[PDB]
């Protein structure tokens, strides 16, 4: 979907935080929370999790 | 090449590499000598390959060279033909690689936010590769050809 | 930076004397006559590039000899170079009008270019050919205010008579 | 010598830019207070020949080794050129309020009065306070809280003048210590 | 020729101001002609009375108070009987001007100031000198400043109508007569006074020595070193105000400067100037990729020209023209001004900045280990493992005596 | 993170005193330029793309970085760059809207200079596209607004320095 | 070859790792205000 | 300053010798090619205007920031100043060749040229690329090589003043380093 | 300065005054006579800027050979150094003076003085000379027996701080000796 996160490839392909910084601002992103989150339930959203 | 990326797959497996990527690094470097022929086919053909190359990208495209086109005038043109020198010379680089990560990491990653930052129209330049492709073929034989037409629809296909 | 504070200060500094009451009136007129100075010098700084586009055209429009080859336009890089200077001679103009007087223009540009222009064979009037295309396609109150193009004008053609 | 005008110029060189909308509200603001300016160098050169006994005085007050015998301020000839550069810095600290910016003081004034100290053996450290009590009074007749004369003026915020005057006296206390 | 002719010839018809004079440090700052006009008003009068009293007196405190054997040489002045060639002569025959740069001056600090005074310039080679000291011991100091204002240097350069000045002259005969210049008129603040050391030497300001330096440069052939002609120094005074990007004024000299700074600094200046012999040999040609096809694609690109406004019609559309010598080309705005900024963005000129901007930052850290003994140190570094050691046993360099002892 | 709604409540909230004349007079004069900063955001987030094309092509688009061997050579990092560009033609909107540059040392400035040393970008040439990408923003936004939106340009170049 | 090289590994590379050191990221070394003083022998009555 | 006779006189004196035909045997040999360092020297100041302007931009097409706003060589106040220490190292080394002794070079034109140009901020890098193309230039006129234009010169060989006038350029480049 | 008394601190947020640890038992019993130890500084700084000015013409008039030609203080260099390092000595005295010991003056003062003073060919009988003067000097004026000058003190005994301020001088005399 030509999606893009360019200030966390940047402070990733730097190394200026982790790919475990990385990949939890992926988790509380918008894009994210509209994929995942917003059409389940919080039971399911937890076992998506 | 084929040599570092078989080599960062089995490293992320946290083995060795099998007989499958034995095999083959192996049988590349056998390889070796015909693809040195091959880059050197093009390496000092590069005068008539990027002027032909041009050759047929304008009769084909006039748009781009026509006055409001990308590469009008006695500047852009010339800026015109040095960009298809950049992409066949890194086809050369592919070509003694023996894969397209030289080409992959220059002139390839990210190429459409270059271009279209620079206002170039990205399918022209596509079009410029295509009418290299085929002056390259054309001074190298069927099983030649099969490779250095190989690495330019590569970039053909990234490039759009 | 011959300025009206730099006359008023460096009169008084060789006199020895404090900033008496001829001095502070003098820069009660950079408070009145700089409301529309400073316009010509916003409305050159927004346009700037356009400006010198209009302007350094009408250099090889009427000269068409430059392009030729031993002349001083022949190539690509001496034809950037001259769109180049006469940015310069529309920037320093800009530094005029923010000033308040001559000075960024007796100091960078007009000092020393008797010296340059005949050492490097360029014409000076092909400069003023240039310069004096701005003055006259200047629409007096549709590019600026009726007193921002008195005072852009009056640094133009001062620049003309640097040149000439 | 620059001023506030052409500080922003030689800046604008720095960067090969045209004095654009962003740096044109910074000299609009400083012509909008220019008769806040005016009326404090008023206030400076008003009293400029009294400041420059009150603050040469009060040197001696404090430190009067000066006018003690082999000091420097004992041969009335030295006194009198002791009361000169208390004004010739008073002249100075006046062209850089009124040009809004110090290089006239840091290629005039400055411009080697640190080995002018040294070499006709004059004391540095009390070559401040002489400075520093022009900063204190200027910074009072300007805030208009001098205690024994109020000018007439009309009634506003100053103190950003205070503090442009405080800044001047600051780098010539460090220009010569 | 640039330069049609120096200063020292005289103004020939055709200028109100010499040739030299335009583009050098002349018109910056205050170091200008203050000709006096025909008639004039008292104040006028006072304007070219207090350039002379700076000038010939080198702005001493000439204590207006007592004025005493001043004001018959004024009066005979404001009448205009006295040039300002022989008012200036006048002045130098005083008592006020013996008592402040003869009474106590060595006769190559008495020289040294005529040349500062009356001239510009200052003393060029030896023998300049020493034709001015055997004037003076055969003929006496009236006959001497009769015998130095009246040859052909002054009555050239600023005739019978101006005053003296600084005389920034542009060509300069030795390469150090720019540098002694600078040295004597020691920027806006010092006087004489201050700069023979007459007043520290004087009981209680009077009657001291008027000493000198700079004696062991008139004798032999050397220069001036560089920051007596850059930190208390006229130019300071006559400033552009640039942005420079090698900033020509000298840093403050720091206290406590270190070995480990300077022995990484001294090789990271020979890093540099081993990097830029290199890529200056590759400049302009090489270093351009779209140079080696403009010879195809400016005659590639010379087809269908349009000389009026609005054809490239292409199949009934606009897309018309600009036909300027610019766009021509092709070139746009960021095509001339990107000679502007040439200066993050080019590499010969990235090498050139920084190698004049960390030699001058050694220059003055290298030049502060003239204190060795009682100097405090510090360690403002982490203290980490670099380290060079001190092997200076044996001969290392050893510059080559090949005459030990030739006899 | 501080607006100047922000900051004049932290300075008259750290004092423990209430918004006095002096505090509610910054917070009108901030008020008055709320309709030039909107416009101002407004025109730059149309022109985003252009601005920063302008930029280049002005300031480094032929320099020798643009070439082999110097830093913005390959596609990868060209196109790094007007990723990088447009983090302070965007950021620096940000400023603008907040009237408070604290959002820049916070999110920008803060390890950059340290990390173009690392990565070895120039910051000469990163400045000099910085004040090319302010001439241009004062094209768009006008004077006063270019203005406000360059006095955050500088400060980005300022702390980067 | 150009003398400000850079960064990186993989094709586009100038022979030096990433950061110049490999370290991305680098963890500091200076210690705080008023201990970097008191390394520094002069800032003791400070 | 000296010449190419009064060299060699000094260096008689410091011994009190007679000018003898032993060491005449340079002298004799430096008149009978006298005429050659005529024809050579008239060939460096019939082309000496154009020589500098082929050197100083030749230094700015090798080294481009120096056009930029901060290079030395920007505002034409500096370009006319570079300009003319273009020309007074040609006036000299164009006196050196016509003396044929470089006392004339050391003692009027160099001494102090470095640290003059350490203080106006001067790159001395750049300074050597300036007498480096004028080098290449005063060898190539000398040996009329120069490829675009000749001069009409007699048959026979020169490069003994092609070396000569080499020597007095990089004197130029060992003064100032 | 500063270090010389310590303060006590009553605020929160600051880790001395809670976690202090400690209160500084040598330097709160030092203001247990520290009015009269500072009003003994106080009267050698208010004549700091005459005692050094009348020491050093001090020794000058009673060895002639050092304002002779060839002497350590003919030049104006030399002249306003030897000035300046009588201040630095009155100061580091002074320091010691108000601190109640000698440890300020033998590492920052003393320590490597009489390598310097050999390294630079000053002569070492007469510096010494120089500061016994000031101790001379020092002890006048703060027993107020000075001649010229008295300062109106409160009424008591001040013996016992200048035999203490005596004891520094020649432990700067001897370590330069
Ligand atoms: C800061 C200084 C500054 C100026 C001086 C103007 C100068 C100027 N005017 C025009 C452009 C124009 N200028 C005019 C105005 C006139 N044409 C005439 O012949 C009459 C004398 C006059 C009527 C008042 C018109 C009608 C145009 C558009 C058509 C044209 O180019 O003539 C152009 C070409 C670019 C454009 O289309 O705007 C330029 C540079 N603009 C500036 O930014
Ligand atoms: C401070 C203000 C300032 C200026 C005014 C200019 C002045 C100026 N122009 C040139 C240099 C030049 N200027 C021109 C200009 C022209 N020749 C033509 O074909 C036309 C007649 C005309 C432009 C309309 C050319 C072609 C050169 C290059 C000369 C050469 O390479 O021989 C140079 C020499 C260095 C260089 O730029 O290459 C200088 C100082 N530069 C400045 O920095
Ligand atoms: C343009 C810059 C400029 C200045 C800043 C002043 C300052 C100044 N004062 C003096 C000269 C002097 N200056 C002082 C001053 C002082 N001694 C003290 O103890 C006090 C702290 C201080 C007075 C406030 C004294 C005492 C002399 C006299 C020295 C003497 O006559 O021998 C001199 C040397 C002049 C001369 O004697 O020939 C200068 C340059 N004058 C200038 O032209
Ligand atoms: C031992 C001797 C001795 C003195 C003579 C005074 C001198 C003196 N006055 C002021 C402080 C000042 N001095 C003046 C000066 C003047 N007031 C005027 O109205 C006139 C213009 C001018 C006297 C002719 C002014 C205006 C102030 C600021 C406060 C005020 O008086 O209103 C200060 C600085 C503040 C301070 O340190 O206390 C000093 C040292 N004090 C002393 O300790
Ligand atoms: C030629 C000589 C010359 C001057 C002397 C000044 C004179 C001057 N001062 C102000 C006007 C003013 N001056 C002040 C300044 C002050 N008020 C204070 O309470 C502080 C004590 C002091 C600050 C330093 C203020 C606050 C105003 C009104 C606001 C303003 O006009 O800027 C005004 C504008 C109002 C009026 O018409 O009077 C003028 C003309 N301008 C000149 O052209
Ligand atoms: C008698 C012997 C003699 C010389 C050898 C020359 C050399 C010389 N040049 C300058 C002065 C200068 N010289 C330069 C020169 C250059 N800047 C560059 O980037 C280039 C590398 C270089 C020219 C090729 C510049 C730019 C100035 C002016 C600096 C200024 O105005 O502040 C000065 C100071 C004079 C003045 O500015 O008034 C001198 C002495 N002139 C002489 O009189
Ligand atoms: C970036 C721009 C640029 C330049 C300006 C030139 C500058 C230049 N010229 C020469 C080399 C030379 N330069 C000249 C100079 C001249 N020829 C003449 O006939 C005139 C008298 C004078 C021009 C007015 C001469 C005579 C030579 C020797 C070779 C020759 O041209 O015949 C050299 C050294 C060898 C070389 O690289 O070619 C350089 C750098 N080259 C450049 O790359
Ligand atoms: C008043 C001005 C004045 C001059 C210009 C010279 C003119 C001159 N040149 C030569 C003569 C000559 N000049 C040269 C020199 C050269 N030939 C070359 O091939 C080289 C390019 C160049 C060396 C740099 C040679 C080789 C001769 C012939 C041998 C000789 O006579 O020295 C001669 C002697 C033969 C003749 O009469 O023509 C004269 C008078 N002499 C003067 O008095
Ligand atoms: C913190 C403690 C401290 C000090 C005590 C001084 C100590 C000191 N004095 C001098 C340096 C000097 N000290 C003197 C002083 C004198 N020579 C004499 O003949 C007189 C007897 C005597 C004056 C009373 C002189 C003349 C020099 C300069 C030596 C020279 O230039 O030849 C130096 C060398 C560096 C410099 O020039 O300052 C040092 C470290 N400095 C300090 O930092
Ligand atoms: C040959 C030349 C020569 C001199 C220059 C003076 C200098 C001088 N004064 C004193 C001695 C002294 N010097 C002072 C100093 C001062 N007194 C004051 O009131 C002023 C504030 C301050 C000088 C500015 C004091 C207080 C004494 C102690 C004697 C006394 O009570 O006055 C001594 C030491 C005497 C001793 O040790 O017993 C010397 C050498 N005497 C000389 O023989
Ligand atoms: C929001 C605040 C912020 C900034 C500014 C930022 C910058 C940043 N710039 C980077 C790289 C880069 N930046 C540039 C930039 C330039 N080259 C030039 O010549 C010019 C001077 C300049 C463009 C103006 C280049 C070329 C790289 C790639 C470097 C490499 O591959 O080694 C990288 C490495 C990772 C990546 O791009 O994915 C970071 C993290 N990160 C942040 O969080
Ligand atoms: C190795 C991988 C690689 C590529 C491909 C590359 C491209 C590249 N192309 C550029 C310009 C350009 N490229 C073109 C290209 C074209 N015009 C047309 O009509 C055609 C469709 C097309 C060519 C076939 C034009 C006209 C410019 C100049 C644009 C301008 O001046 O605004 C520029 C800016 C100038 C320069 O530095 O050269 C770069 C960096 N860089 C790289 O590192």
């Amino acid at each position: 979907y030509g999606f893009s996160f360019s200030v966390l490839e940047s402070q990733v392909k730097n190394g200026q935080i982790s790919i475990k910084e990385f990949v939890r601002s992926l988790g509380k992103s918008s894009v994210y929370q509209k994929q995942f989150y917003q059409p389940y339930v919080n039971s399911r959203v937890v076992e998506l999790a | 090449s084929i040599v570092t990326k078989s080599i960062v797959n089995a490293d992320a497996e946290a083995r060795y590499l099998s007989p499958g990527e034995l095999d083959r690094i192996k049988s590349f470097v056998l390889s070796g000598q015909r693809r040195l022929r091959i880059a050197q086919t093009l390496t000092e053909n590069r005068e008539r390959i990027v002027k032909q190359g041009g050759q047929q990208l304008f009769q084909r495209r006039p748009d781009v060279v026509s006055p409001g086109g990308n590469a009008y005038g006695e500047e852009m043109t010339a800026t015109c033909l040095r960009d298809l020198d950049y992409y066949l010379r890194l086809v050369t680089y592919g070509i003694i690689a023996g894969d397209v990560t030289p080409i992959e990491e220059i002139g390839l990653v990210g190429v459409k936010e270059m271009y279209s930052a620079l206002g170039t129209p990205i399918s022209g330049v596509a079009e410029g590769i295509r009418c290299m492709k085929d002056v390259a073929c054309s001074l190298l034989s069927g099983e030649d050809a099969a490779e250095v037409g190989f690495y330019f629809d590569y970039t053909l296909a990234a490039m759009q | 930076m011959k300025s009206v504070i730099t006359t008023v200060v460096s009169a008084a500094d060789a006199a020895g004397r404090f900033p008496s009451n001829s001095d502070l009136e003098s820069i009660q007129g950079n408070i009145q006559r700089s409301a529309a100075r400073l316009e010509a010098a916003e409305k050159l700084a927004g346009n700037h590039e356009a400006v010198v586009k209009e302007a350094g055209d009408a250099c090889f429009a009427k000269y068409a000899y430059l392009k030729n080859p031993g002349e001083a336009g022949e190539n690509q890089e001496k034809i950037n170079k001259c769109y180049r200077d006469v940015d310069h001679y529309m920037r320093l103009v800009n530094y005029c009008l923010v000033v308040g007087g001559t000075g960024p223009l007796d100091e960078w540009g007009i000092a020393g270019a008797r010296e340059v222009y005949r050492t490097l064979n360029l014409p000076t009037s092909a400069y003023v050919a240039s310069i004096a295309y701005t003055r006259d396609r200047l629409c007096v109150p549709r590019d600026m205010s009726a007193q921002a193009g008195v005072e852009f004008s009056a640094y133009l053609d001062y620049l003309i008579n640097a040149l000439s | 010598m620059l001023d506030a005008f052409s500080r922003v110029v030689v800046n604008s060189d720095a960067k090969a830019a045209y004095v654009g909308g962003s740096d044109l509200q910074a000299l609009k603001s400083f012509i909008a207070d220019g008769n806040k300016r005016l009326d404090a160098v008023n206030s400076i050169v008003s009293n400029a020949s009294c400041m420059v006994s009150d603050a040469v005085s009060g040197m001696i007050c404090e430190n009067p080794g000066l006018i003690s015998p082999g000091g420097n301020c004992y041969t009335n000839r030295r006194m009198a050129a002791c009361l000169r550069d208390g004004e010739i810095i008073l002249r100075y600290v006046s062209y850089a309020l009124l040009a809004g910016d110090a290089s006239v003081l840091e290629d005039r004034c400055l411009n080697g009065l640190k080995e002018t100290y040294i070499a006709l053996g004059v004391p540095t450290n009390s070559s401040i306070r002489a400075v520093s009590i022009m900063k204190a009074q200027a910074v009072a007749f300007i805030t208009n809280t001098a205690t024994e004369r109020k000018m007439s003026f009309a009634a506003g915020d100053c103190t950003s003048l205070a503090s442009e005057v405080a800044s001047y006296f600051d780098r010539v206390g460090a220009a010569i210590s | 020729k640039v330069v049609d002719r120096l200063d020292s010839q005289p103004s020939a018809a055709f200028e109100q101001t010499k040739q030299v004079y335009t583009f050098s440090r002349y018109i910056l700052g205050p170091h200008r002609a203050v000709v006096a006009p025909v008639a004039m008003d008292p104040s006028e009068k006072e304007v070219v009375l207090r350039a002379v009293y700076r000038q010939v007196f080198g702005n001493a405190y000439i204590m207006e108070e007592e004025r005493a054997e001043l004001r018959v040489m004024e009066s005979q002045f404001l009448l205009g009987e006295l040039s300002v060639k022989e008012l200036v002569r006048a002045l130098a025959k005083s008592s006020t001007y013996k008592v402040r740069f003869f009474e106590g001056a060595v006769q190559y600090r008495f020289i040294e100031l005529c040349f500062k005074h009356l001239l510009g310039r200052a003393p060029d080679n030896h023998e300049e000198i020493a034709v001015h000291m055997r004037k003076y011991q055969q003929e006496g100091y009236d006959a001497e400043i009769d015998s130095y204002l009246d040859a052909g240097e002054y009555d050239n350069v600023f005739g019978d109508d101006t005053v003296p000045f600084l005389r920034f002259r542009g060509v300069y005969t030795p390469c150090d007569s720019f540098n002694r210049q600078c040295a004597l008129q020691g920027g806006w603040a010092n006087s004489d006074k201050a700069m023979g050391g007459a007043a520290l030497s004087g009981y209680n300001g009077s009657d001291g020595r008027q000493m000198s330096t700079m004696i062991g440069n008139y004798i032999s052939g050397k220069p001036i070193p560089y920051e007596k002609v850059a930190a208390d120094t006229p130019l300071k005074s006559t400033a552009p105000n640039w942005y420079a990007r090698p900033n020509p004024a000298l840093a403050p000299q720091p206290a406590y400067v270190s070995a480990k700074e300077i022995a990484e600094l001294r090789s990271r200046v020979s890093k540099l100037e081993a990097a830029w012999s290199v890529a200056v040999k590759q400049s302009a040609a090489a270093k351009d990729t779209v140079e080696t096809w403009r010879a195809a694609a400016k005659e590639m690109a010379a087809m269908r020209g349009i000389s009026p406004m609005g054809e490239a019609y292409f199949g009934g559309i606009a897309q018309k023209v600009d036909n300027g010598a610019l766009a021509q080309l092709g070139n746009k705005a960021s095509s001339y001004k990107k000679y502007l900024y040439a200066i993050e963005t080019d590499e010969v000129s990235r090498l050139e900045v920084d190698l004049e901007e960390a030699k001058g930052q050694l220059r003055v850290l290298e030049a502060a280990m003239a204190k060795s003994t009682p100097m405090t140190r510090t360690a403002e570094f982490k203290t980490l493992t670099k380290n060079v050691a001190a092997v200076t046993a044996a001969e290392k360099a050893d510059p080559l005596s090949k005459r030990p002892r030739i006899s | 993170m501080q607006d100047a709604i922000t900051s004049v409540i932290n300075a008259a909230d750290v004092q423990g005193k209430y918004l006095d004349a002096n505090s509610v007079e910054k917070l009108r004069g901030y008020f008055q330029t709320g309709e030039l900063r909107v416009r101002a955001a407004a025109t730059i987030a149309a022109n985003a793309a252009t601005i920063i094309k302008e930029a280049v092509a002005k300031s480094l688009l032929y320099s020798d970085i643009t070439r082999p061997g110097g830093n913005m050579y390959t596609t990868r990092r060209y196109a790094a760059c007007i990723r990088d560009l447009d983090y302070y033609l965007r950021y620096a909107t940000y400023g603008m809207l907040a009237g408070d540059p604290s959002i820049l040392d916070e999110r920008v400035l803060n390890g950059l200079k340290e990390t173009y040393n690392s990565l070895g970008v120039p910051i000469g040439a990163t400045i000099q596209a910085i004040q090319a990408m302010k001439e241009v923003t004062g094209s768009l936004v006008g004077s006063d607004a270019g203005k406000e939106m360059g006095l955050y340009f500088d400060y980005i170049c300022s702390g980067l320095s | 070859r150009t003398a400000y090289p850079y960064t990186g590994s993989g094709y586009g590379s100038a022979g030096v790792p990433y950061g110049q050191d490999t370290y991305g990221y680098k963890a500091t070394t200076a210690k705080s205000i008023t201990e970097t003083a008191a390394q520094a022998g002069v800032f003791n009555t400070f």
